[PDB]
């Protein structure tokens, strides 16, 4: 049941197509993946898994 | 990792490392150069299922890494 929470909050049950992700959301190119995996952050914080 | 190996080869050779990477950006790069280019390229549809690939390969870096 844990990961199927994990499967509610970040499916969300739809596309939305025009929302923020928690963690940002994409452009339709590939290079434009690359950029935005360039963007992230190196070290994190635990509240992107929701964890405290 | 088994010792008593003798090091005649390991005297002589090229050793290399390939467990997975750490980072949540490391994963997530190394998992968008494994399936690429043409997993990606073959759509027919730019807007949903593109969504799809996107959402399954963040949840993937995201619970593998949950271990941490």
């Amino acid at each position: 049941e844990l990961f199927i929470t994990y499967g509610e909050t970040y499916l969300k049950d739809g596309i939305f197509g025009n929302d923020y992700f928690f963690p940002q959301n994409p452009s339709a190119e590939l290079i434009k993946y690359q950029e935005y995996i360039a963007k992230v952050p190196t070290v994190d914080n635990p509240e992107v898994f929701g964890l405290h | 990792q088994h010792p008593k190996f003798p090091l005649g080869l390991l005297q002589k050779t090229l050793k290399v490392t390939n467990e997975p990477p750490k980072g949540l950006k490391a994963g997530l790069y190394k998992t968008f150069t494994t399936i690429i280019t043409q997993e990606f390229i073959d759509k027919v549809d730019h807007s949903n299922w593109r969504s799809l690939i996107f959402t399954i390969c963040f949840l993937h870096s995201i619970v593998i890494e949950r271990k941490k």
